[PDB]
């Protein structure tokens, strides 16, 4: 399994 | 969980590395994210690394700051700074984002890491006794450089009743604190009582037995 | 970014009384995904933030059923339901909804309680550091509350004004109270010049004040 998390950690 | 590594004097100008063992989880499921800690209520996250690809993403206030990888073998996640200012000075946090129940979420942190961007030298203290119902004695932790360091008594099994007060700078520039501990008049003469001084930056680790006069 | 604006910035509560939190966003935190991501942490002194809640009020599993959050959009709150002695510190909002993540600046959370004396004891410079050049004094003011209090230093009755140095802790996170040090910070020379030396505690809980002292030189 790949790692997730809350969508501002990324700029998309 | 997430162990980080230990105090950092830094000159102004140079780089530092500091890092995040994990260990007891998949380290490759998870982002590793950093967190900066600048004044007692300031809180900035910097970025997040996926340890699978190291594939990174950074706050835009870091992306030349801050530089995120992983080391696969040991499930260690590695921040490095760059150009240090007075400013970098701070608690350095890792933290995992972690899920339950199909969300995503900061559910582990490391203890945080110490960096003190200075010019000076590392300097260990000097530890002198502070000697004694209830009776009060201690250790005085005195002239070292920087911080942190940490008092323990009795190896950890003396907990109950213990004081250790925040370092105050002294005109020297140079901390200087004080862990007291009040226990029992009645214990003294059949109770040992040793604090033990620990100032990582300097390898200055001492136990001082604290006696009656 | 995401502005996080908390009100009020620090509040103090009797234990057993209710606390509650305000935290605004600039903008909504609804994402387009239908969740809303705004967190609530903890941070107890000397330690790391901890998460409470997540998407508004859904609480990590080991948090207390006291703390519960609510708010949508641009408003949310959390609330204590009755304040126990281990809740005092730091409460931040975190918003994920917006790169990059923001905290907001934290809250304080400070424990009321009754007025408690301190217990006072003072402590003659060793040997060991005498044989350097300078004497330290201690003065050990310990469990008490609120956290204002007078400390006079007299050596052979002269008030000491400028050469003393105290540090508190924070408040204890069991029984809310403060404990106090306070140095009187001499050379060996000033030191051997003079016999006794005391430390004159005021507090609220004494109803005068406490002196403790030593004779240099009398074990």
């Amino acid at each position: 399994d790949r790692a997730d998390g809350q969508p501002a950690g990324d700029r998309a | 969980q997430l162990q980080q590594s230990g105090p950092e004097l830094v000159k102004p100008g140079a780089s530092v590395k500091i890092s995040c063992k994990a260990s007891g989880y998949s380290f490759t499921g998870y982002y590793m994210h950093w967190v900066k800690q600048s004044h007692v209520k300031s809180l900035e996250w910097i970025g997040r690394i996926d340890p699978y690809d190291g594939a990174t993403s950074y706050n835009q206030n870091f992306k030349d700051k801050a530089s995120l990888t992983v080391d696969k073998s040991s499930t260690t996640g590695f921040m490095e700074l760059h150009s240090l200012t007075s400013e970098d000075s701070a608690v350095y946090y890792c933290a995992r984002e972690g899920h339950w129940d199909g969300d995503w979420y900061f559910d582990v942190w490391g203890a945080g890491t110490t960096v003190t961007v200075s010019s000076a030298s590392t300097k260990g203290p000097s530890v002198f006794p502070l000697a004694p119902g209830t009776a009060a004695l201690g250790c005085l932790v005195k002239d070292y450089f920087p911080e942190p360091v940490t008092v323990s008594w009795n190896s950890g099994a003396l907990t109950s009743g213990v004081h250790t007060f925040p370092a105050v700078l002294q005109s020297s520039g140079l901390y200087s604190l004080s862990s007291v501990v009040t226990v029992p008049s009645s214990s003294l003469g059949t109770q040992t009582y040793i604090c033990n001084v620990n100032h990582k930056p300097s390898n200055t680790k001492v136990d001082k037995k604290v006696e009656p006069k | 970014d995401i502005v996080m604006t908390q009100t009020p910035l620090s509040l103090s509560v009797t234990i057993g009384q209710p606390a509650s939190i305000s935290c605004k966003s600039s903008q909504s935190l609804l994402h387009s995904n239908g969740k809303t991501y705004l967190n609530w942490l903890q941070q107890r002194p000397g330690q790391a933030p901890k998460i409470l809640m997540y998407l508004v009020s859904k609480l990590d599993p080991g948090i207390p059923d006291r703390f519960s959050g609510s708010g949508s959009e641009t408003d949310f709150t959390l609330k204590i339901s009755r304040v126990e002695a281990e809740d005092l510190g730091v409460y931040y909002c975190l918003q994920g909804t917006y790169y990059p993540f923001t905290f907001g600046s934290g809250t304080k959370l400070e424990i009321k309680r009754t007025v408690a004396a301190p217990s006072v004891f003072i402590f003659p410079p060793s040997d060991e550091q005498l044989k350097s050049g300078t004497a330290s004094v201690v003065c050990l003011l310990n469990n008490f509350y609120p956290r204002e209090a007078k400390v006079q230093w007299k050596v052979d009755n002269a008030l000491q004004s400028g050469n003393s140095q105290e540090s508190v802790t924070e408040q204890d996170s069991k029984d809310s109270t403060y404990s106090l040090s306070s140095t009187l910070t001499l050379s060996k020379a000033d030191y051997e010049k003079h016999k006794v030396y005391a430390c004159e505690v005021t507090h609220q809980g004494l109803s005068s004040p406490v002196t403790k002292s030593f004779n240099r030189g009398e074990c």
